[PDB]
């Protein structure tokens, strides 16, 4: 009954999926994805003409997306690439298109790293998650 | 759905992603 | 809390020796990889013979990057995740912007050394057709 | 480089690194 580690892709590409289905119906509810350690970016410009830095942990990283003004987000999926990394972690790499309360689609580049929960079978979490939209940074 | 990705209770998940 | 490296001056120093030498000597590059590391440039191949090949098949002649943005934070079992941001012209072709992931895993050994155990390149104008 | 990377002699590291 001794078992495989599961594949990094189909892992990678269900939890994209269950990612971006929460951010349009539930985004007070992204947080609980996260732990302790983990690392949110979501695009932004600061005073200068300079991206936005990261907030760790949860508390942090639910107030920060809370401030952001997710209303019916759309998305486009264009790219899913996983891996498995350290620790049986997976590292997925998401190209798409995003649109906040039915303004323009804006094209970005995403990294996530998932790590394994160690509880049950088939649970892990968010340790890393850094989104970059294109037109602030190219 | 095969996989769990946060803490999330049972409905929560057959809310969300099922 | 052992006076862990900061991410950020460990992710800026390997992005300018990566490009440095994907320059100067794209020949060197398989050095930065262990016997299981993935890579991809557009299937994964691993380990530094494979990779070796994978790169050489990529003619990198008078390679120019130019880095808009990176990203490093600290990630599972004290390694660096990395997003660049930048834009490539091989040959002096027109420069095509692209994305990469790398992951950076200490070498368990030698102090302040690391490996690079994941590498994904994507332009991004094969994906938004 | 306070931070090494790879698999490089001191020889190497001049040619390239500093």
């Amino acid at each position: 009954m001794v078992m495989e580690k599961p594949s990094p892709l189909l892992v990678g590409r269900e939890f994209v999926r269950q990612y971006y289905t929460l951010l349009n119906q539930a985004p007070d509810m992204l947080h609980r994805f996260y732990g302790k350690n983990s690392s949110y970016v979501h695009g932004g410009l600061d005073s200068n003409g300079k991206p936005a830095d990261a907030v760790y942990g949860q508390k942090e990283i639910h107030r920060k997306v809370m401030s952001q003004n997710f209303t019916n987000c759309h998305t486009k999926i264009r790219h899913v690439d996983a891996h498995a990394t350290l620790n049986d972690g997976v590292v997925v790499q998401v190209m798409g298109l995003l649109s906040n309360n039915n303004q323009a689609l804006r094209r970005f580049m995403q990294t996530f790293v998932l790590a394994p929960e160690g509880s049950v079978a088939n649970k892990f979490y968010v340790h890393n998650d850094i989104f970059r939209y294109q037109d602030e940074v190219f | 759905p095969q996989y769990i990705f946060g803490d999330f209770s049972p409905d929560e998940f057959n809310q969300f992603f099922v």
